[PDB]
């Protein structure tokens, strides 16, 4: 039963004041407020929208350390100066109320105060305008708990494309469909991990059911499989073939996304928390959000067909480069930025792949190498990076069974955009329906 | 009241109508750059975001777990 303590409170004694009853830590019912309280703390510090990783855990099941089930988490003890209560309703019901925040005001309920607890224990600059919760946020509660919740989602799709689930297919991108021996050309809306030593080798290649939006069409295709997926680079489209231009526009685009602050140096450190049962060490979620430089830094980028991240791998031209790294076969992306000339730039150390037919190597190449005849070096020194813009980046890089052939079918990427929707167009989007089908399409077989 | 039923559900599953790059993120001057460049280095001082995408690094937090 791990217990949580507060680093740093906020909280004010001089706050605290229709009865209301004191409820003292022995309380059964102060410590059911702690015991939610540090449940779902965990599960945000630890977890937080979006995230899978519990299921790559639990298929890896077949320094500081700790059990990863953190419905057993619970907050030792409540922040310092905060003091709880039950207040009685005419409604009836009972309310816990909360006081301490230096606003004078109380939590009434703990889902209130938890924004605010996840604040005290994330923000390392202590600034009050970075806080979800109601009483620092008021009316701007609601969107800032959903930008929270949107970032936490990409912070997760980053992790999966990159690291748990990588060699797939990615939300946005244009591929090409097979279907009863037909090309026809679509969109992934939606993806799902399906519930389940090989067990982990075909998940790695097979992780997720597609679903799909057809381009040029009102046609929904669900639960596609990789098999029957090529991307959009692999087969060309067809200038005369007018329900082909739908995804021709879209794959002339591309637009920036995930914008964020990077983490200085002095607010990092090597993982703390580790699985008890099993040393796999523990997700932390971080927190981008706050002040900062002349560059602009994106979780990810659109190009073309193709979806494009921080910590990715993408093939790069070789040509206008030195004589020691025209092996290279790849960048492993380290960051993605807009410079002060307003030049989109990749970051990141350049590879080269050795077919024969790892603890320095992500954990993408790691697999790659035990499933396939592979081998990954880096061509320069560990503690240098190389920086090309993004018009030397040619697309993306796929693991070496990911495509039977190759994809000499480059696109003229030259038109950005605000967002994937606005260049997909929202009569060529899904309408509501979709994910009610996507529902019945998934209901028993997809993972929770 | 039947849209909030099956969204919710989808949720449990990770599925979303909305993901990275979909919707405009205000609800801009970024341009390609010159192809055929020069490829320079730089260096790799301190972690950079990808790291704490893999999970090789992480953020402080204020918490003190036993
Ligand atoms: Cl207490
Ligand atoms: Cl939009
Ligand atoms: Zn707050």
């Amino acid at each position: 039963m791990p217990a949580i303590t507060c680093v740093w409170s906020d909280g004010r004694s001089d706050t605290w004041p229709p009865s209301l009853k004191p409820l003292p830590h022995q309380d059964s019912k102060n410590l059911l407020y702690r015991q939610i309280c540090g449940r779902l703390l965990a599960q945000h510090v630890f977890g937080g929208a979006g995230s899978t990783q519990p299921i790559l855990n639990q298929l890896c099941k077949r320094q500081i350390y700790l059990t990863d089930s953190f419905e057993n988490y619970y907050l030792a003890s409540l922040p310092t100066n905060y003091q709880l209560y039950q207040r009685d309703s005419g409604n009836g019901k009972r309310e816990f109320w909360l006081y301490g925040h230096p606003s004078g005001r109380p939590f009434r309920s703990v889902n209130d105060f938890l924004h605010h607890l996840y604040w005290l224990i994330s923000d390392l600059t202590r600034n009050e305008s970075t806080c979800c919760c109601v009483l620092c946020s008021g009316n701007m509660t609601r969107v800032r708990k959903n930008l929270q919740k949107e970032n936490e989602r990409m912070f997760h799709e980053c992790k999966d494309d990159t690291y748990t689930w990588p060699s797939s297919y990615r939300l946005g991108e244009v591929v090409w469909i097979d279907i009863n021996n037909e090309l026809i050309p679509a969109i992934i809306v939606a993806r799902n991990l399906i519930n389940y030593v090989k067990l982990i080798s075909d998940t790695f290649v097979e992780p997720y059911q597609y679903h799909c939006k057809q381009l040029g069409n009102s046609r929904y295709y669900f639960d596609m499989a990789a098999a029957d997926i090529e991307p959009w680079s692999r087969h060309p489209l067809d200038l005369q073939k007018q329900e082909h231009l739908v995804a021709h526009s879209i794959c002339q685009t591309w637009n920036l996304f995930g914008i964020f602050q990077p983490l200085e140096g002095i607010d990092m450190e090597e993982p703390k928390f580790h699985d008890e049962n099993y040393s796999i060490p523990l997700t932390v979620l971080p927190t981008f959000g706050g002040e900062s430089s002349l560059d602009d830094h994106f979780y990810g980028i659109f190009r073309g067909a193709e979806k494009l991240w921080i910590n990715d791998l993408c093939v790069i031209s070789t040509s206008s480069l030195p004589s020691v790294l025209q092996k290279t076969s790849f960048m492993y992306i380290s960051d993605i930025y807009v410079n002060e000339d307003d030049i989109v730039c990749f970051q990141g150390s350049l590879w080269t792949q050795i077919d024969k037919n790892l603890k320095e190597l992500p954990r993408r190449l790691q697999m790659v190498s035990k499933l396939s005849n592979t081998y990954f070096r880096c061509l320069h020194d560990k503690s240098v990076e190389y920086v090309c813009p993004f018009a030397d980046v040619l697309g993306r890089w796929y693991e070496p069974w990911f495509v039977k052939g190759d994809l000499n079918y480059t696109s003229e990427v030259k038109e950005r955009t605000s967002s994937r929707l606005s260049a997909v167009g929202s009569e060529n989007w899904v309408d509501d329906d979709f994910y009610e089908y996507l529902l019945s399409e998934i209901d028993m077989v997809s993972a929770v | 009241q039947s849209k909030d039923k099956i969204i919710a559900a989808l949720a449990k599953r990770n599925v979303y109508k909305s993901f990275a790059g979909l919707y405009d993120s205000k609800g801009n001057y970024a341009r390609v750059g010159r192809h055929g460049s020069f490829i320079l280095p730089v260096s790799k001082s301190v972690p950079t975001p990808s790291l704490l995408i893999e999970g090789s690094i992480v953020q402080r937090k204020n918490i003190k777990i036993e």
